[PDB]
Parts: structure tokens; C-alpha cells; sequence
């Protein structure tokens, strides 16, 4: 179990697309970046990160992830979190499409990153095998304060829940 | 002119020039605002011909863009000594012009 | 090279969801549906296939596939195209977002596949390493006229070129 | 009342009835139409007490549903002796009465 050890970021990377409202100030086109989970976590306090098994799925899209869109203002100004991270293994491109289509307008205090061949989601156990060695993550939530795991838990059945994976689940650990 | 750099040795030579303000817009062909800006870097070219210009499309020479950390195109990066002085990110002509004049 | 040989349809399989106008006419939720390549390809005379590297992506988006949806109702019509398949390795709930951004209304003659785990498209050599183990397909454009591959090729630059992978290219060799 | 079918087995030995026509709505809870339709199947229960009416979640009882090549909920399948004698895809409460009136 994860919970109350050093988060164990080792040499995990992840991919994510910067989305801002003051970079369309100056009109450009975003790129896919590759950030250190290490660094991540050494250079913000307080994270929250929540996997999915799939950009655009139903219970991820309707269930899911909205509830921490819906909190994020309270996550970041009461409650202290400096990053939401939303983990999924699809490619950085849809998953950008995906937070754009659920309201994302500022990726300052929310990333949805891509964790590719679900190389880190499978190293913390919280996978989702979908044939034929096809990772997917499973559905789960973790909170990490000043590089120590507080709090880590995964659906038993991802595809239909959202219990301990939740936002409300998250906001009791805070 | 602004001169296509189409390889790291074009790049790194292109940075190799020494006291010469050395701009490079790295650009992709599918972005609308690479598409905008593209007219006014040849414009700003004939002006200062005191400074050398130069264009990177960033899907082909793709590690000499990760290297520079550019993450967002258009993005002008001015070098001086084979070093970056600055960059402007975005299709924003003021802050280019302007970029170039106090570094030229 | 796999041009004048048989389709190496083999076992492999791939998931879709379908888009419709007459099943908005009965309002209701699509799900992933399994396609047998060998069952697709003895069911239609004649079948484009091009693979991309992924859904959202901006040559995908912008060079490579909307020549695909521009050019189908030609294709069904003048050329006699039975299937035109969009193939990545993309969850298919991305790859149904995907085509309705891009303008498709209907999947009764145009399909966005997804190759979990680029099983079928390493099968014929059109995959692209993205890194520590990770394929994406590369871009590619494959002609099956009854059962027999009449045309493949496989861009060398993916990520940039639209050349052999063209529609334009297809038509040709229609 | 509509029962819920939370098994395999469950669903099979429903079907198990015989003679008496048998009807299942198979559901999503995070779909729009399922959710609109289901008042409305409780309705048709009420009606037609010779027919016996279940509800299954395709996601929580995926197997079932793909066995049935359920592909779009809602999607109301008819059963007379363990085996299908139609359907109706969609939230469509024409073709789901009708359907029920003359396979009763």
C-alpha cells in the first residue's frame, strides 16, 4: 500500500497540452510537454491526481471528472492544492480535445497528462488490463502533500464507479 | 529573405555567426498563427538587415525545438554569442519588432 | 510488401462506435461494437483503409483526414468504395469524438477503428515507435479491392508528410 | 414494477419463463434517453401485467449485453420461450408499446 510513503515518482514522466486564456492573448499553437513526476511533486505542495481508463468515455466524461472541474476554484483558494492531475494513457492530443470539451480553460492548476504504455499507472498497481497486454488506467484517486502519499485509493470496478475515486472522496482527505 | 533551417548543423552554424542578432521563428505548417506571422518576419527581414532571420519548422527538426524548450508556435528566439537574449511567444508584431530593435 | 496478395486479415479485430442520423431518429447511447477484419473485408467488395498516429493530432487533423470525408461521397458513389476506415490505436471514445469534430454525421460507409495496442497495423510493418515500447500507427493509405490489397504504402516522415497516405494518392489507384 | 438483472444467471433463468413474454430494457445510468424511457417502461409494466419486464445495466452486466449485440441504449429485446422474437432500439414508446401489444 501507497499510503503514508514517499510518492514513488522514480523517473516517470508524463506528456500533457498547456491550455491558457492569456497565451490566446498572444495567439499561438500548443505543443505537447513532458514533465518529471519528481519535479511535479517537489515543486508544488499539495497535488491531487485522479486516473480514468478513457478520454471521452462515459463515466470518466459524465461521473467522473466534472466534479473536479466543479471544485477546482475551492480546491485551489480554501483547501491549498497547487495541481489537479487527470491521468489517462491516451495520446496528449485527445486528451487536450477531452479537458477543452469539459470546460478547461486554464491548465495552470488542472493538467490532464498522458501516462504513455500506462507505464506509471501499472507501477502503482491502479491498472486496468483490457486484453491482450492493453493497459488502460483503472479509476483512482490520490493525494500527495509535501512528497508523501495522505491518501490512495482505486475502484474495484472502474467502468461503473466512481466511489473512492471521486471528488467528494478526495475533499474528506483534505 | 528569412532563411529555413531544415537541420541541427544548419541550426547550430546558423547560432555559430558571433555579435550578429540571430532570430529564428520556429513555426509549424499547420498552425494558423505561424501561417499569420509569416509575411511580417520576411518585412521585419528587409528592415533589419543588420540581423540575420531565420525560420524552424518544429515537426522537422523536432529535437532542435524540445531542446530550445519551445513548446508554443510561433516562438522568435533571439540569440546573440550562439546564446539565447530573449523570446517572444505568439503571433504579437509590437513585441517582435520591439525585440529585435533593442537586441539588433 | 503486401501489394497482389491476399488481405492478411488474419484475427485481427478492431472497435468502433457508430454515428448515425436515423439513430438520432431513435435517441440513443452508442457503444464500442467488435469488427472482424476478415468479416469487413468478405462483406465489401471494395475498402480504403488509412491509419494516422493520433486522433486529434494536428497533421491527422488538419492535412490527412478530412480529404478522407471531403472526398466520400465520390468515393461511394463514382468510385464504387464499399468502406473507408480510419484506423489508430486510440480508445474508440476518442477516436468517435474525433469524427464528429471532424464532420461526420454518419458511419454507415466511413468507420474511425481503433487497433488496440497497434496489433494489426505492426502486423503489416506501418507502425511507428513512439518510445520504451509504445506504437502509434504511422500514416499510411491501403486499397482492398475483393480481398486482394491492390495498393499500400507507408509515409517515411509521418508526423509532417501527407504524400502516399493522401487521399489524393487513393484515388489514384482507384 | 421493473426488476433488476444484476447477473448472468439472473438474466438467464428470467428468460427461463416460458410461454410468457418477457422484456428487457437494457440501460445505462449515464445515458440520456435510458433515463427519459425508464418512467415510462414502469408504465408499460403496469399495463401489461401478462408480461413480465426486467431491466439490465449494460455496464454493470457487459457480457449479457454484448452476447445480445446490444450496441445503443435504450434497447428493449422480446422474449417468448428463452428465446428473442424482436427489439427496439432507442426511446421510442410507439414502437415499445407496439411491440409489447402484439407479442403479448
Amino acid at each position: 500500500d501507497l499510503v503514508n510513503k514517499k510518492f514513488p515518482a522514480g523517473d516517470y514522466k508524463f506528456q500533457y497540452i498547456a491550455i491558457s486564456q492569456s497565451d490566446a492573448d498572444s495567439e499561438s499553437c500548443k505543443m505537447p510537454q513532458t514533465v518529471e513526476w519528481s519535479k511535479l511533486i517537489s515543486e508544488n505542495k499539495k497535488v491531487i491526481i485522479t486516473g480514468a481508463p478513457a478520454a471521452f468515455s462515459p463515466t470518466s466524461t459524465v461521473s467522473h471528472i466534472p466534479g473536479y472541474i466543479n471544485y477546482l476554484d475551492e480546491l485551489v483558494k480554501e483547501k491549498e492544492v497547487d495541481q489537479v492531475i487527470v491521468v489517462t494513457v491516451d495520446n496528449p492530443f485527445a486528451n487536450q480535445a477531452w479537458a477543452k470539451s469539459l470546460g478547461v480553460k486554464d491548465t495552470t492548476h488542472i493538467k490532464f497528462a498522458s501516462d504513455p504504455g500506462c507505464a506509471f499507472t501499472k507501477s502503482i498497481g491502479f491498472e486496468l488490463a483490457v486484453g491482450d497486454g492493453v493497459y488502460w488506467s483503472g479509476r483512482w484517486a490520490m493525494v500527495v502533500e509535501n512528497g508523501i502519499v495522505t491518501y490512495a485509493a482505486k475502484e474495484t470496478n472502474p467502468g461503473t464507479d466512481v466511489t473512492v475515486s471521486s471528488v467528494e472522496s478526495v475533499l474528506a482527505h483534505l | 529573405m528569412v532563411t529555413q533551417l531544415k537541420s541541427a548543423s544548419e541550426y547550430d552554424s546558423a547560432l555559430a555567426s558571433g555579435d550578429k542578432l540571430v532570430v529564428v521563428d520556429f513555426f509549424a505548417t499547420w498552425c494558423g498563427p505561424s501561417k499569420m506571422i509569416a509575411p511580417m518576419i520576411e518585412k521585419f527581414a528587409e528592415q533589419y538587415s543588420d540581423a540575420a532571420f531565420y525560420k524552424l519548422d518544429v515537426d522537422e527538426v523536432s529535437d532542435v525545438a524540445q531542446k530550445a524548450e519551445v513548446s508554443s508556435m510561433p516562438t522568435l528566439i533571439f540569440y546573440k554569442g550562439g546564446k539565447e537574449v530573449t523570446r517572444v511567444v505568439g503571433a504579437n508584431p509590437a513585441a517582435i519588432k520591439q525585440a529585435i530593435a533593442s537586441n539588433v
